[PDB]
């Protein structure tokens, strides 16, 4: 009914009166409705926590219940829009108060209400026996974006009793009936569900096929695949951004979800009115990138409740995409922002951290919100299916050894890419430590290998081998410098070295290693083994190195500048080019073994 | 071949001398200092946990 | 223009206020008090000492007729009897005008020049407008300096708040004092400043070096001294980033203040939670800095409205000379990159002592390439930085034993930094670098490779401007 | 006003230290090996600085103008013996010019001579501004000269074996009383440049 405010420590709120309320039911507490979800009750003694700021309250004053845990709006429009943590519209609260900032408890639907859709009527018929997840017919939003699926709610069902022709219709209105035991199931254009239950699904499902992220060394060594995991490490400035964009606008999956928690505003703008001009590269370069495009922003000025929810609508934002039976992903802003805002309620509320300080339920929760991806079998009459893929953006930080959130996720999750630092001195990025680094995805995928490239995996396991035995006797030369050195040595270390300034050096803006297909990286790893191998046969027989270094020569700086060819001038005429480059090194190194 | 030969020898037996009492134990009392000091800290945020 | 003189209109009745007793008890800077009725959130509240003085404190957390409020002015000499209180009604208020500018306040932002009170145009709040994140806008147009070392390997631009790393006694405040000196555009600015537990030393040399200037009617300031009480020392900083958004964003200012030290801050606002019980963060700090220099921070850079701009240069000092430090550490995460000022380059006699590895930017995209700077920036920028880093390594290598394993890069990378420290880096305090004489003395310090280990830079660039 | 600290937690940046320091112009560390050695005082010229030197200069400009520009190249011979000792360590001295042992045994006598109030007499517990001022003059151009006198062409070790009894006439310089007038001690500063500066002219070539 109503209640009382009797204590108020900072966000979290204290309040009476309050029995029959549900553990997560949203409050709206304040005498201006201010947003609120209880989290500790005990006799009428209820504990609110506010996702506004709390300012000039005071006891004694209505708390309204709402019976209903926090949930998300889903249906047509959730395309081309920028959101928070809680779903408020930005753009349109923004052209309406006028303002230059939100006003304080300010309420607005989602979608945008008024908004005709044509809707296209499913097979489904009065009298059929139907239940939720089920496509019973599509809308039209834009290109693709077309044929947005319109489906029914989970837990729904009973007997179609009559479905509105097609035409035109606005958000708000049933146009299905149905019944169970009455005519008490309507739906509109649009349902909603609850944030923190995972939207169940027909049944798991492997995954095949991997990502494409147009940067050799992780595409070739440590690949990742669509409905599959991931970890980031992020520097802001390590081109964490170019490659976000470049998989963005490569992105295999047709729609893409970012998120935003404790961005630093600056940049927020800066991608905000980026994208805008960054062009789908499907169907030529369409210049938008909205219709494939949902962000969601929330900056550290922003409430903490509101940052911590910020991933939960974005995930459950992905569950319901995928549930139309496609290929999405999910960009992680940074979770160790959203452990920080866990730590600090955690704190607040009144607890007993003992895991350097944190919460134990940090674990819990990070596995939680990673069993939410994967490939499984859409839900519904056309049995269909999806795929969510997660990349985790982190920041490490700490000591030397402390780094307890990376040793918590690193745990679960298998596509982990690592860090150096060395090369981010030298400048030189991606900046990916090769020794740390490691990926799972290459076991299953052997398979696809088979079927397009097969000799590709023996080939990377050899030069990923000899990589690692170069840098094991780096270190031991170092102590000692060059001598007693074999040809074999200098050739591995010259080898390492021009892999390294070739593969592992991509610049988002050069034409070039903007994005390096398959094809292309393979045809350089080609290229480079050979060198090597036919380096180490013509001192395998017994040479001067040197002399055989200096008849080769041009060698290293063709297949060095193999990186500036154009990407996929022709797919075969690159590969043409390739092989003639190919043809004249064997010439050139057959005429140097003796 | 003699001279050369005596002059590396005295080289690398002086830096093989040095390295064995010069460097070897700054590293060691070092190790232990920062040991001791994570230590302390340990205690004290238990101290306060505990209060 | 009627809108807002009705708006004022609407304030324009008289409210009677309370008056309260029975003080239940009083804790160090927290006074407890039980008789209040509807007692409402983050309010003033004044005090009546048994002496007849007057203090003022604001509440901290409510409850069933039970309030705390702390106390700006210290807590000495209160009798539990002979003491009242009155509440007010209303947040923390604050008058402004267009009419600030070459008046200094104490730390309560009154004045403290023997002039008059301000006779605000308007009155204003220190928490409010939570800026909507669509509107704002991002830094472009680069803003000089002329500092090389600054405008170089971390140029900024105008709009983007960055703080100083400095520890004790070292020559951050004269480094600041010629920065807002000698600075522009590339091709004027309003100065709010806010001190907080500082020397008396260092805010007189500060005020020497603006009226000197001349810029001191181009100024106002807040004052809030060591001797000064803590608690004061968390409000200040809200006063003066108040004064800023109402002079850009309703006075059309392109402004730039200087937070003066964050380190007493947080000592503050630790000591203040610590009052209070609460199970401590890390090192014993209040386990929730972040959302509060968030908050503080967040207040920067410009919007689609109009033209103010907004600029920080928060100011911090190091503890034990690391960054591992909370106040640090979570300092990074907020703000666009940090300029750094290193223990051994002072002791070097090098003027700055400014050390790069660790200190970068977060923006420079919009702020290099032609059109308003030399194409080259970047290429310079991040080879020299290969070149340094790698003259290090050298360096740490010759200290095993000597140059056992030695390379001729190894010896080049020595001169290399050897003469980029004593000429690049060594800048007077009146030198004046502009871009281009800074970029054409590190191409003449770059005039010292062959063309092939410069590897970061385009072909085009290493001919256009190798020689010429 | 001064004060002293008491370091014993394991460390020395403990948070009474960090907090004096914040406010604090003048540091003046202290070793304790020094006080293995009996040399006093034992404080740390390595880790130690001050902040009052710049308008001090007024001062000095207004009584003895000359005297702020010796420190600097005072304290920076110190800084080179530091960074010369590494080498003595790790293979002794093998590659030093004789400009490194002219700096290496000018810094050893600076130790021995200026940096030692030692004692109790005249000597031994009071030194007056001028009287400092004149041992500055007189090490400054010993160091300065012999430097001259190698470059322009002197085996370093017969020099020093030759010029002798100056290093002991510049030590016991020192031992003078101080308040003998600021005229004897004077003359007596003034007499023994003259006759150092005469012999490194005999022996500079």
């Amino acid at each position: 009914e109503y209640g009382a405010i009797y204590s108020v420590s900072g966000p979290v709120v204290i309040a009476e009166n309050m029995i029959g309320c549900a553990m997560y039911e949203l409050v709206k507490v304040g005498h201006d409705n201010l947003v609120g979800e209880v989290i500790r009750i005990d006799g009428d003694k209820a504990t609110i926590q506010v996702y506004e700021e709390t300012a000039g309250l005071t006891v004694g004053d209505p708390v309204l219940r709402t019976g209903k845990p926090l949930s998300v709006e889903l249906g047509p429009g959730l395309m081309e829009t920028i959101y928070d943590g809680i779903q408020r519209p930005l753009k349109a609260i923004k052209e309406e108060s006028q303002s230059i900032y939100i006003p304080r408890g300010i309420d607005t639907p989602a979608l945008d209400r008024t908004i005709k859709w044509q809707f296209t009527p499913g097979k489904f018929q009065v009298g059929d026996h139907i239940s939720g997840g089920d496509i019973y017919g599509s809308v039209f939003e834009n290109s693709l974006i077309s044929s947005h699926k319109i489906l029914l709610p989970p837990r729904s069902r009973g007997t179609i009793t009559w479905i509105a022709p097609a035409g035109e219709y606005t958000l708000d209105e049933k146009i299905l009936e149905v019944e169970f035991d009455g005519k008490k199931s309507d739906f509109t254009l649009y349902h909603t569900w609850p944030v923190r239950v995972p939207r169940p699904v027909t049944e798991k499902l492997s995954a095949d096929y991997p990502l494409l992220t147009g940067q050799r060394v992780l595409d070739a060594l440590f690949p990742c695949v669509q409905g599959g995991t991931t970890c980031i490490p992020g520097a802001f400035g390590c081109g964490k951004t170019v490659i976000s964009q470049s998989l963005s606008k490569y992105s295999n999956s047709d729609a893409i979800i970012y998120v935003g928690c404790g961005e630093r505003g600056n940049e927020m703008a800066e991608v905000l009115m980026e994208f805008p001009e960054l062009y789908t590269e499907m169907s030529g370069t369409k210049e938008p990138i909205m219709k494939r495009t949902t962000l969601v922003a929330n900056t550290s000025n922003m409430p903490v409740a509101a940052r911590e929810a910020s991933i939960y609508t974005g995930i459950t934002l992905a569950e319901y995409f995928r549930d139309q039976g496609k290929n999405v992903s999910m960009i992680a802003d940074s979770s160790s922002r959203w452990a920080e805002a866990l730590r600090e309620i955690s704190g607040r509320l009144g607890e007993m951290p003992a895991d350097q300080g944190f919460p134990a339920y940090l674990g819990a929760k990070l596995a939680s919100f990673y069993e939410r991806a994967g490939k499984a079998v859409a839900l519904g009459s056309p049995d269909r299916t999806g795929s969510v893929s997660i990349v985790a953006a982190v920041s490490p930080a700490g000591g030397d050894f402390s780094d307890p959130v990376t040793t918590a996720t690193l745990g679960i999750t298998q596509v982990f890419w690592g860090l150096d630092k060395k090369l981010a001195q030298r400048k030189h990025f991606p900046s990916i430590n090769t020794s740390v680094s490691y990926s799972k995805y290459t076991n299953v995928l052997n398979k696809f290998y088979d079927s397009n490239y097969p000799e590709f995996p023996v080939l990377r396991d050899r030069m990923k081998e000899i990589l690692s035995n170069a840098e094991e006797l780096e270190q031991v030369v170092q102590l000692v410098g060059k001598s007693a050195l074999s040809d074999s040595d200098k050739i591995t270390l010259d080898v390492a070295t021009l892999i390294k300034e070739d593969f592992l050096q991509q610049n988002g803006y050069s034409t070039y290693d903007a994005f390096c297909p398959i094809w292309k990286t393979f045809d350089m790893m080609r290229a480079f083994i050979s060198y090597h191998d036919e380096a180490q046969k013509a001192v395998a027989n017994g040479a001067n190195w040197s002399k055989l270094a200096d008849s080769t020569g041009d060698v290293k700086h063709a297949v060095s500048s193999s990186k500036f060819f154009e990407p996929s001038r022709g797919e075969k005429e690159v590969h043409g080019e390739f092989e003639k480059l190919l043809s004249t090194m064997q010439e050139r190194f057959a005429e140097s073994t003796d | 071949a003699f001279i050369i030969l005596d002059e590396v020898i005295k080289v690398t037996n002086r830096r093989v001398n040095a390295i064995e009492h010069v460097i070897i134990p700054r590293t060691e009392n070092t190790i232990a200092y920062i040991n001791s000091e994570l230590d302390e800290l340990d205690r004290e945020e238990f101290y306060r946990l505990k209060k | 223009f009627a809108i807002n003189k009705k708006a004022v209109e609407q304030g324009f009745n008289v409210k009677p206020r309370l008056n309260y007793n029975t003080v239940s008890g009083v804790n160090g800077p927290l006074v407890i008090l039980e008789k209040v009725k509807f007692p409402r959130y983050n309010e003033i509240v004044n005090l009546t000492l048994p002496d007849g003085t007057v203090r003022q404190g604001q509440v901290l957390e409510i409850r069933g007729d039970r309030a705390i409020v702390q106390v700006f002015e210290g807590t000495s000499g209160i009798d539990v009897k002979k003491t009242t209180v009155e509440f007010t009604g209303e947040s923390l208020r604050i008058p402004v005008s267009e009419d600030m500018l070459g008046r200094i306040f104490d730390g309560s932002g009154r004045p403290i020049d023997n002039g008059p009170k301000v006779f605000a145009e308007d009155y204003l709040d220190i928490n409010g407008s939570p800026i909507n994140p669509y509107a704002r806008i991002y830094p472009e147009e680069m803003i000089s300096t002329g500092v090389s070392a600054i405008d170089t390997m971390n140029s900024i631009a105008r709009g983007q708040k960055i703080p100083i790393f400095s520890a004790s006694g070292l020559p951050h405040n004269e480094i600041a004092a010629q920065i807002c000196r000698q600075a522009g555009l590339v091709r004027n600015f309003s100065i709010v400043f806010a001190a907080m537990g500082v020397n008396l030393e260092t805010a007189r040399f500060f005020k020497q070096d603006f009226e000197e200037n001349g810029s001191l009617e181009r100024t106002s300031l807040f004052l809030n001294l060591a001797n000064d009480p803590t608690i004061e020392r968390i409000i200040t900083p809200r006063l003066a980033l108040t004064t800023a958004e109402y002079l850009a964003y309703q006075t059309e200012r392109h402004v730039l203040t200087i937070l003066t030290d964050m380190s007493s801050y947080a000592d503050a606002l630790r000591e203040v939670s610590a009052a209070r019980e609460e199970v401590p963060g890390r090192r014993g700090y209040p386990g929730y800095m972040y959302t509060d220099l968030s908050t503080i921070y967040e207040r920067a850079g410009r919007v689609e409205g109009r033209n103010g701009s907004i600029t920080q240069i928060p100011i911090l000092t190091m503890p034990n000379d690391d960054i591992t430090h909370p106040i640090p550490d979570l300092t990074g995460y907020i703000t666009e990159g940090q300029i750094f000022v290193d223990r051994q380059l002072h002791n070097k006699g090098i003027y700055p002592p400014i050390n790069v590895l660790p200190s970068l930017s977060r923006l420079m995209k919009s702020a290099i390439g032609e059109g308003m700077t030399r194409k080259d920036h970047g290429d310079v920028s991040n080879q020299l930085y290969a070149k340094y880093a790698i003259g290090k390594d050298a360096a740490a290598m010759k200290a095993v034993v000597g140059e056992e394993a030695l390379s001729i890069e190894d010896k080049l990378s020595l001169e290399f930094l050897e003469k980029f420290e004593k000429t690049f880096i060594t800048q007077g305090a009146y030198e004046d670098r502009t871009v281009f004489e800074s970029l054409d003395q590190a191409w003449s310090l770059l005039r010292i490779y062959p063309k092939e280990m410069l590897n970061r830079i385009s072909p085009k660039i290493l001919d256009e401007f190798y020689d010429r």
